[PDB]
C-alpha cells in the first residue's frame, strides 16, 4: 500500500530546502516527511497515491532542480 | 575493497512512524569515497539511484545487499544496532 | 531539538494537504508526520520552532488545533 520517495534537492540558495519541504508537505497522500541525509539535501516522503515523476516536475518548476533517487514499498 | 562499516557513522535518517521501522542501513560509495548512507528493510527489495543508472537492490535477511551496480559504484548493507 | 505534537480538526477536502504544507514550511524544520489511526496529529521535529505561531496560523488557515506536546 505505502510508497516511500526519496528526492536530491539542489541547494541553490534562499531556503530551497524549506521550500521543496513544503511542496512535498503538500502533495495529496503524505503520511510523512522528513529532511535526511548525510549533506541534509534529501526529502524522503512517505504516502500513497503518489506520482514521483509529477513531484520532480513540479519541484524542478516551483523551486529548483531536484533529482529522484528512491522509489521502493513501504508494506513490509 | 572490503569497505570497513563497522566504523561508518550512522546515516541521517527518519523513522517514519505509520510504517514499519526499517532492519539495515545502507551506504552508497563512488571509488570508496561515501556518497551517502540511509535505511532499508531486510529481506525486501528497493528501487534506487546509484550514479548514472536506476538499480534494483534486493537485501536478505541479515542486510547483506545485492545489485548490478555501475562501474565505481557500490551499496553496502548492515544490521542496524539491536536488529 | 524539539519535538511539537499538535492535533488538527482535518475532517474536509484537503485539509492535511494545508496543514502538513504550512508545518513543513515552517524555519527550523527537520520532519513533520500524521500519526494517529485517524492521522489528525501532527508531529513536527526541528529547531526553534515557535508553538504559538505554527498553532495561530493553523487556526487561521486550517482548522482548530490543540497542543498536545513540547519536548
Ligand atoms: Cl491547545
Amino acid at each position: 500500500l505505502k510508497q516511500k520517495i526519496v528526492i536530491k534537492v539542489a541547494m541553490e540558495g534562499n531556503n530551497c530546502r524549506s521550500k521543496a519541504m513544503a511542496l512535498v508537505a503538500s502533495t495529496g497522500g503524505v503520511d510523512s516527511v522528513a529532511l535526511v541525509g548525510d549533506l541534509r539535501d534529501k526529502i524522503e516522503v512517505v504516502g500513497y497515491g503518489i506520482d514521483p515523476i509529477k513531484l520532480i516536475s513540479a519541484l524542478r518548476k516551483k523551486v529548483g532542480d531536484a533529482e529522484l533517487l528512491q522509489v521502493s514499498q513501504a508494506n513490509k | 575493497r572490503a569497505i570497513d562499516l563497522s566504523r561508518e557513522r550512522d546515516p541521517n535518517f527518519f523513522d517514519h512512524p505509520g510504517i514499519p521501522v526499517p532492519e539495515c542501513f545502507w551506504f552508497m560509495f563512488k571509488n570508496n569515497v561515501r556518497q551517502d548512507a540511509g535505511t532499508c528493510y531486510s529481506s525486501w527489495k528497493m528501487d534506487m539511484k546509484v550514479g548514472p543508472n536506476w538499480v534494483h537492490i534486493k537485501s536478505d535477511d541479515n542486510c547483506n545487499l545485492s545489485g548490478d551496480f555501475p562501474p565505481g559504484w557500490i551499496v553496502l548493507g548492515k544490521k542496524r544496532p539491536g536488529f
